[PDB]
RNA sequence: CGAUGUCGGCUCAUCACAUCCUGGGGCUGAAGUAGGUCCCAAGGGUAUGGCUGUUCGCCAUUUAAAGUGGUACGCGAGCUG
RNA sequence: AGCCAGGAUGUUGGCUUAGAAGCAGCCAUCAUUUAAAGAAAGCGUAAUAGCUCACUGGUCGAGUCGGCCUGCGCGGAAGA
């Protein structure tokens, strides 16, 4: 996309993370509070499975709002959370480690529908294929 | 710059130009590219 | 060629006035004739500003299109002005106005001054900035940079007058 | 304009959709964010499936090539961005009032309703066709003086839907 | 030169196995960047006028801040070669330079496990190598790491959520010695830099963080 | 070859510009200090001593600079030998 | 040619690693949407997030972009 400042989506892990890597100079780069936001985040660690990494779209005003906005975990992340591999290949598609069934990918388009331009769920699942192959994880139904 | 008897160019922003009789040419990648009197 | 045959069209407030090759251009505040025309038989009508090469010249649309571009610049001039934000920056620097002379401060022992030829004036929203305002589109910017000329800004911190906004070279080699 | 076949298949898209056109709809655009299409791509996506479709490359020397009706209520297509949008069967007027009711952002707008295939009208309100496709104005307000056949639908809704 | 550089410099039994000085940079724990340039190999009684012509090529050696000196370990020629080398070193100045011997070719001998070999705290050290295996290196670099510096007062730096810029500078220039994040974005670190860094930093940054001077 | 005196020095200059400085600019691996090149420039100016016949070369100390080369290897109807 | 606007979802690809994600790398780099958009052509950031084209709609209204051959010319080109 583009790379100099704007709004901050931040790939925050669920559960506590007050210091730097998600909300420190990261989120302190808009001068945003750590506490209540993390409280706002931790309050939302309830529904999202606890400890799960997850991008969040901050609402800010002139005052830089504490409001967070939840996002689905990424499909590739859904795969790494599927096959359970600690480490994706250094040459994905070429290098490989395991594989994953399509039904997972179906569930994936089922949740990633929130992030698809695809005109169909199959196209969505295929954008999930465009990451599925892309991780080096072998694709199967 | 230089006076390389051959001129050619050194970026994509490079462009040949006439000034006076002399064949100048410039870029803006770095000025140093300034060929001339080729 | 393109614009060279594109008609100029004379705006109603503005008053074009052909006289020989040159054309006096009374206007909202401008009123002159930068133009001089070696070749092209440019001409007024309703507002219609004729061009196209006259005799044989080869300079034909070159000079002609040039002429349009000029008067067309010019009439827009007799409307109003041009080049601005002739900024300066860096510590210790400053600038000022008086009459037509312009103050500038560039670490030199002698104070920096030069006085504008008329048809243009200036202002100091800050010492950091000199805004310009001139009736005719050429001379204003030319002299503006000619105002910059005393100190082409230095790469290593950008000190030196910087004509307009104008991102420049910015290297950091052989420092500390 | 582009390559030959592309323009050709484009016109084929227009006409075969013309026969398909359950209800044409037109919208001028400008800001043109990708989300535009995606929004309609959800308006025409799984929120209610396909039943309206988007197209660009739209000219007075393009759009008229596309219909036997030709420029009629269709000459409007051409200038500026025109994400021209025809609705599809099962949608007699679904996504036809939606434009102006989701209107705000200089895009998604009924342009006072611009159907061609059926409405034959422009810059005149045509929420009527949207005002059909309905039961509640037929079943309660007139005490079922519309759902009891065209014969009473003729005898009611002079105040409701030009009949 | 090969193994230390991961660079292409061919080597064979023959004399004149190298010609031409050759620059490539390397790592160092206390100045990071570290320029290298191989010299031609020597013989007994190398020609007079050769050197006189050759001062250009060795003109790099003179300034050189440290005379690393490899030596063979197979020849009985050992001593002599040193005496050979010293010879020309004399005539070309800069034999005042601190040096670092490397008894290369430990392979044949199984002289020792490669080791530090502090001749003293001064370290004109012998170093235990077999370069084609080059097994001895880490001690070479480490001993070096002792041998060139001038400011190891380390500091344990810290900040509250304002450190991305710190981690920034540290990766930007040299090294955090250690990165340990801690509560409420307060974050402690350790760093060791030569002082010029200390002041370019103390100047440019507010450095009210003030662990570095 | 019915004669055109030959090396070095010594009085004396003369031009070229293929620049030794000073003069004007381009880039720089141009922080500034300075350089390096390149361009433009011929206005003027550009080391006494040691050693040797020397030109050189070397050496000691200078100066902003100790530029090149042409000119019967400018200069013996001016000397020097 | 300039000009109006869009520049997309997977997905900051996996690996790397403080951090890499269109732009420390690495190898994969697809699938989607659409006229349109590359897991990328350039800038930027410690990094994150801007910035521009590639892409296209619109605009505007006739020509337009090149290689090849070829006469005759410029540059190279300083002296006593």
């Amino acid at each position: 996309a583009k790379k100099v400042q704007a709004y901050v989506k931040l790939q925050v892990a669920a559960g506590m993370a007050n210091p730097s890597p998600p909300v420190g100079p990261a989120l302190g780069q808009q001068g945003v509070n750590i506490m209540e936001f993390c409280k706002a985040f931790n309050a939302k660690t309830d529904s999202i499975e606890k400890g799960l990494p997850i991008p969040v779209v901050i609402t800010v005003y002139a005052d830089r709002s504490f409001t967070f906005v939840t996002k689905t975990p990424p499909a590739a992340v859904l795969l790494k959370k599927a096959a359970g591999i600690k480490s994706g290949s250094g040459k994905p598609n070429k290098d490989k480690v395991g594989k994953i069934s399509r039904a997972q990918l179906q569930e994936i388009a089922q949740t990633k529908a929130a992030d698809m331009t695809g005109a169909d769920i199959e196209a969505m699942t295929r954008s999930i294929e465009g990451t599925a192959r892309s991780m080096g994880l072998v694709v199967e139904d | 710059m230089k006076v390389r008897a051959s001129v050619k160019k050194l970026c994509r922003n490079c462009k040949i130009v006439k000034r006076d009789g002399v064949i100048r040419v410039i870029c803006s990648a770095e000025p140093k590219h300034k060929q001339r009197q080729g | 060629s393109r614009v060279a045959k594109a008609p100029v069209v004379v705006p109603a407030g503005v008053d074009v006035k052909i006289n020989g090759q040159v054309i006096t251009i009374k206007g909202k505040n401008g009123e002159l004739t930068r133009t001089l025309n070696d070749a092209v038989e440019v001409k007024h009508a309703d507002n219609t500003l004729t061009f196209g090469p006259r005799d044989g010249y080869a300079d034909g649309w070159a000079q002609a299109g040039t002429a349009r571009a000029l008067l067309n610049s010019m009439v827009i001039g007799v409307t109003e002005g041009f080049t601005k934000k002739l900024q300066l920056v860096g510590v210790g620097y400053r600038a000022a106005v008086k009459g037509n002379v312009i103050n500038l401060s560039l670490g030199f022992s002698h104070p920096v001054d030069h006085q504008l030829p008329a048809g243009i004036t200036a202002e100091c929203p800050t010492q950091t900035e000199i805004v310009l305002k001139g009736a005719d589109k050429q001379v204003i910017g030319q002299v503006a940079a000619d105002l910059r000329a005393y100190r082409r800004p230095e790469p290593y911190k950008g000190k030196g007058v910087r004509y307009a906004d104008e991102v420049v070279r910015t290297k950091e080699a052989k420092k500390k | 304009m582009a390559l030959n076949l592309q323009d050709k298949q484009a016109i084929v898209a227009e006409v075969s959709e013309v026969a398909k056109g359950a209800l044409s709809a037109v919208v001028a655009d400008s800001r043109g964010v990708t989300v535009d299409k995606m929004t309609e791509l959800r308006k025409a996506g799984r929120e209610a499936g396909v039943y309206m479709r988007v197209v660009r490359n739209t000219l007075l020397r393009r759009a008229v090539e596309g219909t036997p009706f030709e420029c009629l209520k269709d000459a409007f297509v051409g200038p500026t961005l025109i994400a021209y949008s025809m609705e599809h069967p099962g949608a007699a007027a679904r996504l036809f009032k939606e434009f102006a009711k989701a209107n705000a952002k200089f895009e998604v707008k009924a342009a006072a309703f611009e159907g061609e295939l059926i409405p034959a009208s422009q810059i005149d309100r045509l929420a009527t066709l949207p005002t059909y496709e309905e039961a509640i104005a037929r079943l309660m307000a007139t005490m079922k003086e519309a759902s009891a056949g065209k014969l009473v639908r003729t005898l009611a809704a002079v105040r409701d839907a030009k009949e | 030169f090969n193994r230390i550089t991961e660079a292409r410099v061919y080597a064979a039994d023959q004399l004149f196995a190298t010609l031409d000085p050759t620059l490539r940079r390397i790592d160092v724990a206390d100045v990071g960047e570290t320029v290298l340039a191989d010299t031609v190999g020597f013989i007994r009684h190398l020609p007079h006028d050769l050197v006189a012509a050759f001062k250009a090529t060795l003109q790099e050696t003179r300034q050189a801040t440290l005379l690393l000196h490899v030596i063979d370990a197979a020849d009985v020629r050992v001593q002599e070669n040193i005496e050979a080398v010293n010879t020309v070193l004399e005539e070309i100045d800069a034999h005042e330079i601190p040096t670092l011997l490397v008894m290369n070719k430990i392979d044949m001998l199984e002289d020792f496990e490669p080791r530090i070999d502090r001749d003293e705290e001064n370290k004109p050290n012998r170093v235990w190598l077999s370069a084609q295996t080059g097994a001895g290196i880490p001690q070479l670099f480490q001993a070096l790491t002792e041998r060139l510096s001038g400011e190891v007062a380390q500091h344990t730096l810290r900040l509250p959520p304002q450190e991305g810029r710190l981690r920034s500078r540290f990766y930007q220039l040299q090294a955090i010695e250690k990165e340990w994040m801690e509560e409420d974005g307060s974050v402690s670190l350790q760093v060791r830099m030569p002082i010029v860094d200390w002041r370019r930093l103390c100047k440019q940054e507010p450095a009210l963080i003030d662990y570095l001077i």
